[PDB]
């Protein structure tokens, strides 16, 4: 008899016992479906998924949805598959859950629709594309310091509350109602207000004739936060394979989970790691990153927010994340503070385009020059802090008064901000970025006040704004 | 037919508890009925702790497990080189098969102390820092440290490229990197042309933990095959710190007592045993050598981490990258201050020897007086000469990316500069007087450079004054 | 008659069975040696040390080698006795390993001669000799601020490269040279490479044939690693307790018996001590450091190097060493960078042997006034580095002019050091010394530049090097 029987329940871990010679494989998908019996009961119809094998017949299981209800000897339902995602032209327009159901009240899915597997293996050597060329986005930092990558893996870490929900906003207000092929948006332990903001505005642009959203949740438990990703990415991959388009690929908040790992890592009998993460911390991101790619049937570029715990960059999420991706951005709440948005650390934000072969000499060098005269002006803090800006010698005096206003100046005016501010929004190009930045490290522009370079777009902008107020 | 049979009683997370297996020996390569293999790290007494090194999603419970009775070999041969291999020897660049015969144990004796001879010959990197103040000779053992995104990547990368010329066969082993950036080296190197004599060793990230964990073994077995045959070979393994969290897992998955932050108790004793088969054979064993240049990256620069310890302690010297030379400018970041080589001196021809001697204390005096240069300027006309100094030695150990030197332009530039010839040029046109002035000794020189190339040693100091004087009375300043 | 078997096989750590009644002692040496019975076995020959006693007739043993090949069932032939190794005239001019067995390929010892057990107690609290007499060396730095006494332990400490190994054969040289005795290298975590270097200048030297070599190269399992020093120790012990001699112990480095240690230990399974360190670190250097005493038959004097990890002298291992020494020693990597070696902190030495009543009077007013006078530069050094010399007032200028002799004259040029610079070495005594800083001191060259001083030797060579420059 292919069922089972419920032993133990734990959290969001259930313990399933089967006749001998009949247990799932590993990531098969186990179905509860009770009707109560009497009033000492309630109705119960969730999923699992198998993890373990115990021995002695036994299956330790993670719970996809509260279990809450569940009864030692409860009938277990074996489906002989993983979780099975629908794919194809059907999921445009449409938000899923973890398991593939869509809950956008729009109507069910024809149970006949194709629909792969969640997890499958990656892509091997042979097949990867190669290629590094500039994506443009319209921000003065990223188009000059660390440029993005089409086709490559682009990464946003910061903190809580700095401005990264908002700049993945402002790139897709940017790029998305450009791109001509398909974006994926998978949100992964974020905010259900966020989710819906941004299902409303993507409805009203339009842009939702083109786009899928799986929508897993803060309010979700470890099971539906640890496959929520993995759900976004099948339908991101049936695009890739069996079409060839361009894909865009947004996760917010990729951290969570490895966090819904580390929940469930301990019941699941693991010893901890260093700081309490699971042992398998970084297999199991592998085994998701990698998947993540673009090969020669067609490409796939992505953008995953990185929440960073306490806003330790050493912790060894953020630390194994680094690895995975080809251009990073560091957000500060340092910077944050200072009223400097987006926030961007100039000086731990890297990229693999930032070669004089892709960006070009010109470009090249007057990026390592604001470089220079950051780490320079970083460098002199301590002793200006200490005994004040007299003791400086003449050249450090320019060099400080040369990079409070470069420092200011990378801030922008962002379109998303203005529900936030009265000031409409700027799209700036690479050109002009680099003909601005190059002026002001020239010597043009000594004598402007500081505050005229704060959140303006062209560097004419900030002498319309020094003839606005004072001369 | 029949064999040693067990039976699995728990299958998870890549590990595979097998009961039976009586007569199975430690480290005994295992197959399960699946057809994927395994290995018997644990043998306790009622069970078998065994490794699963491929997919497990296809085992399952009360599978039956066969012994094989043979130990993990590797395939060597001259055939490897122009190839990427699995840490097993598959192929995986799609090129075909790889035809080789030969093979060697994983695990194999080292080297014994009376087989060795003392290091006495150079390994030329191409980057003038490194050959100036931390020599590398063959037969050493470098450690390559430093954060995220300083440069060592890139230093392997420029080292493998210069070892044209010489004789000296590379081999790049990749740990626990993406396999994008691993097709992107291997394009790097196909460009300027040395995968003629390398061979790329992968261990991607989505494959299972003991692949990451064996691959610098197969790496220096491959190594050592051309070691005993007289050959000279360059091992680099790109992230230990990831070859030991590959291992950690496994050691915490198995259960074993766990030392400090979580390390398993033999890690020292994995990477002892990894980096003690680099050596130097005597002229009875054929005179071969095996290098190695292993990395170690640091989180905000603690070197004081149990495996950064463990490393440094080991080898013959160490390499600092830091951001904060990366950003101001000095690139390549080498803390010359921090750096060391014990080997150095015996691995540095005469002409260079006679000018890292001045080089060294040029440094240190600049760096010495640097700490105070908050309180007091133009303390006297000593002070003055030292950091003019020490400006210009910094603006000349200074190189960009892919752009290798040879020795004699290294020690030609450093002569120039260590007898004071660029005194008297502004610290900001340094670079630009080091290009011409090697266009100027390619096109006019090149008796000296032919007289450094044969005999190892300086010319004599009136003709190289001449030219020297020569080149700066066309030289513009600008 | 009882052999063991083999239970389990844990990496490095091995269990073996007894039967009841007849178990071996803890220490005891246990081999284990099979001819493989078929091509799916591995011949061993390998050795073990009893750790535990597990109870249910259990031993829970530590290798000396690698473990591969082990299969559970295995015969062990239990000796009886702790590690035994080979003792007399018979050791001089050989190198040994862990066990005993020599590894310098020129024969086997043989198996009529007499061993000796690693493991025994310290001589006790009757039997000690406590007389002080200084050990003359011929290094200006030693003889002069920090003297080492016949009989005592002396600690070298510094970082990586800044010459703790070159000292040593240094001292071995010198001392083998103007004392005729007998000395003993025990090289504790050797580098291969290094232990061939010195075995071969042993050789060229002709310092061997009167000491003896023990070397546990890295790549050994952390058991022979840390039994390397005992048996060491235990051929010193020989010479000493048997023939009435006095011996020389030289140890290679101890931050790696520590290391070892806290390995072994880790292994076994207890619980880490402070940063991570095994528990019993005190206990286990007091049983290395007290057998190496004086007593009535003769003295055993010994020389150990230490590695101070990133600078810290808080770690455990230095902090524990620093107990049981009797004179210190810290190198520096700032003096080795600006030319002087030995590199010898003239500060940071301290000895107990620096007593009037010991060395002499005038041997302890010159040293005095050596290290006030350089204390008294060192202060004045960041009082310049701010205000300029030629503010300073005229007897501290002579202050400074008289240190910088002093400072460069306590360099000196070492036999070993042909191999690095080609200028032959010198021994100086300790009269000399005494009376070469009475001057300078006094006054006799100030004249005389600076840069003539530098890896001099006797004070006559001074003024040679100066007539030779003209000056
Ligand atoms: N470019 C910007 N212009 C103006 N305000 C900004 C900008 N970027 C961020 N902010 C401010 O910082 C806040 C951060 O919002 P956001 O949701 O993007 O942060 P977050 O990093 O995703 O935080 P959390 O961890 O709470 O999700 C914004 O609500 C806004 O108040
Ligand atoms: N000498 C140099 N001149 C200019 N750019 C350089 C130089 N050395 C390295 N770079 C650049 O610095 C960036 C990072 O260097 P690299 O990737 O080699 O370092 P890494 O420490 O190995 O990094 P990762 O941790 O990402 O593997 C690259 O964009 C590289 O091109
Ligand atoms: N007296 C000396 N003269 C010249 N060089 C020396 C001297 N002592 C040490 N060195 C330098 O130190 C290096 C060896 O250092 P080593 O003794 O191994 O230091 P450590 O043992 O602390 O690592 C040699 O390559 C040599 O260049
Ligand atoms: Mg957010
Ligand atoms: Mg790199
Ligand atoms: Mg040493």
């Amino acid at each position: 008899m292919t069922r089972g029987r419920v032993i133990q329940v734990m959290g969001p871990v259930v313990d399933v016992k089967f006749e001998n010679g009949h247990l799932p494989a590993i990531y098969n998908a186990l179905k509860i479906q009770h009707k109560a019996r009497n009033e000492n009961e309630v109705d119960i119809d969730l999923t699992l998924e198998v993890a373990l094998h115990l021995g002695d017949d036994t299956v330790r299981t993670i719970a996809m949805a509260s279990t809450d209800g569940l009864i030692r000897g409860m009938e277990v339902i074996d489906t002989g598959a993983p979780i099975s995602v629908p794919v194809g032209e059907v999921t445009l327009g449409r938000v899923f859950n973890v398991l593939g159901e869509p809950i956008d009240l729009e109507g069910d899915i024809p149970a006949d629709a194709r629909r792969d597997p969640i997890h499958r293996p990656a892509p091997k050597f042979e097949e990867l594309a190669t290629e590094v060329e500039i994506l443009e986005t319209g921000i003065k930092v990223v188009d000059l310091l660390a440029p993005y990558i089409k086709g490559g893996k682009i990464g946003l870490f910061g903190g809580a509350g700095v401005g990264k929900t908002v700049l993945i906003q402002e790139l897709i207000h940017n790029i998305a109602q450009e791109h001509g092929g398909i974006s994926v948006f998978a949100g992964v332990g974020e905010r259900t207000r966020e989710g819906n903001d941004l299902y409303h505005e993507m409805k009203d642009s339009g842009v939702i004739s083109k786009t899928a959203m799986v929508f897993g949740q803060m309010n979700e438990p470890p099971g539906a936060r640890m496959r929520v990703a993995l759900t976004g990415l099948t339908m991101a991959e049936y695009f890739r394979d069996e079409q060839g388009q361009d894909v865009l690929l947004f996760i917010d908040n990729i951290f969570r989970f490895t966090q819904a790992g580390s929940e469930v890592s301990a019941l699941l009998g693991r010893m901890p790691s260093a700081v309490g993460y699971q042992p398998t911390l970084a297999t199991e991101m592998g085994q998701l990153q990698e998947r993540i790619t673009s090969t020669a049937k067609g490409s796939i570029t992505s953008i995953q927010a990185i929440y960073v715990p306490a806003d330790d960059y050493t912790d060894p999420a953020p630390a194994t994340t680094f690895s995975h991706l080809d251009a990073t951005t560091n957000l500060e709440r340092k910077l944050a503070e200072m009223g400097i948005y987006p926030a961007v650390d100039p000086l731990a934000s890297t990229s693999r385009a930032l070669a004089p072969e892709i960006v070009g000499e010109e470009h090249y060098q007057v990026a390592r020059k604001v470089q220079q005269t950051l780490q320079r002006y970083k460098e002199l803090q301590d002793i200006i802090a200490i005994l004040g800006m007299d003791e400086l010698s003449d050249e450090d005096k320019l060099v400080v008064h040369r990079a409070r206003r470069i420092q200011f100046f990378l801030s922008q005016n962002f379109h998303v901000a203005e529900q936030f501010t009265g000031q409409p929004g700027s799209y700036v190009p690479v050109k002009e970025t680099v003909r601005g930045f190059k002026e002001i490290l020239e010597g043009k522009y000594d004598h402007l006040p500081e505050d005229a370079f704060r959140l303006v777009g062209r560097i004419e902008e900030v002498v319309e704004k020094a003839k606005a107020m004072g001369v | 037919q029949v064999s040693d049979v067990g039976t699995v009683i728990q299958v998870g997370d890549g590990i595979a508890r097998a009961h039976g297996l009586d007569n199975v020996m430690s480290g005994e390569l295992v197959e399960f009925a699946n057809g994927v293999m395994g290995m018997a790290l644990n043998l306790e007494e009622n069970n078998v702790g065994i490794v699963i090194l491929g997919p497990y999603t296809g085992i399952k419970e009360g599978d039956e497990v066969r012994r094989t009775g043979r130990i993990m070999e590797v395939p060597v041969g001259e055939a490897l080189i122009g190839r990427v291999v699995n840490p097993l020897g598959q192929p995986v660049d799609g090129l075909g098969p790889v035809e080789t015969t030969e093979t060697r144990p994983i695990e194999s004796p080292a080297p014994g102390v009376m087989d060795r001879r003392s290091v006495h010959e150079p390994l030329q990197t191409g980057i003038k820092a490194i050959d100036a103040l931390v020599p590398i000779g063959r037969g050493q053992r470098e450690l390559i440290i430093g954060d995220r995104q300083t440069g060592k990547t890139s230093v392997a990368i420029d080292t493998i490229i210069n070892q044209k010329d010489q004789n000296m066969i590379s081999i790049y082993v990749a740990i626990g990197q993406k396999e994008s950036t691993v097709r992107t080296v291997v394009e790097t190197l196909r460009k300027h042309g040395a995968l003629d004599y390398t061979i790329v060793v992968t261990a991607s990230a989505s494959q299972p933990a003991p692949l990451l964990f064996l691959a610098p073994y197969a790496g220096v077995a491959m190594g050592e095959y051309f070691m005993y045959k007289g050959k000279h070979v360059l091992v680099v393994y790109d992230d230990l710190s990831k070859q030991a969290a590959a291992y950690r897992e496994l050691s915490l998955l198995l259960r074993r007592p766990p030392g400090r932050e979580a390390y398993p108790g033999d890690i020292f004793y994995l990477h002892s045993r990894l980096l003690e088969r680099a050596a130097k054979l005597s002229d009875a064993k054929g005179g071969g050598s095996l290098t190695a240049l292993p990395f170690v990256e640091t989180q905000a620069g603690d070197i004081s981490a149990y495996i950064p310890t463990n490393v440094i302690s080991i080898t013959d010297g160490q390499i600092f990258l830091q951001s904060d030379l990366f950003f101001s400018g000095v690139r390549p970041a080498i803390n010359a201050g921090l750096s060391v080589s014990r080997v150095g001196g015996a691995a540095q021809i005469k002409a260079m020897k006679k000018v890292a001697g001045t080089l060294r204390l040029d440094l240190a005096a600049y760096r010495e007086l640097e700490a105070f240069a908050q309180f007091g300027s133009d303390l006297d006309k000593a002070t003055q000469a030292k950091l003019a100094r020490g400006a210009r030695t910094v603006e000349v150990l200074k190189q960009d990316l892919h752009q290798p030197i040879p020795v004699e332009k290294q020690v030609l530039i450093i002569y120039a500069l260590t007898r004071g010839f660029l005194d008297d040029i502004p610290v900001e046109d340094v670079r630009r007087f080091e290009k011409e002035f090697y266009l100027f000794l390619d096109q006019n020189g090149q008796h000296l450079l032919e007289h450094i190339r044969t005999t190892k040693d300086l010319p004599n100091e009136d003709d190289l004054n001449k030219a020297i004087e020569a080149f700066k009375k066309t030289f513009v300043v600008s």
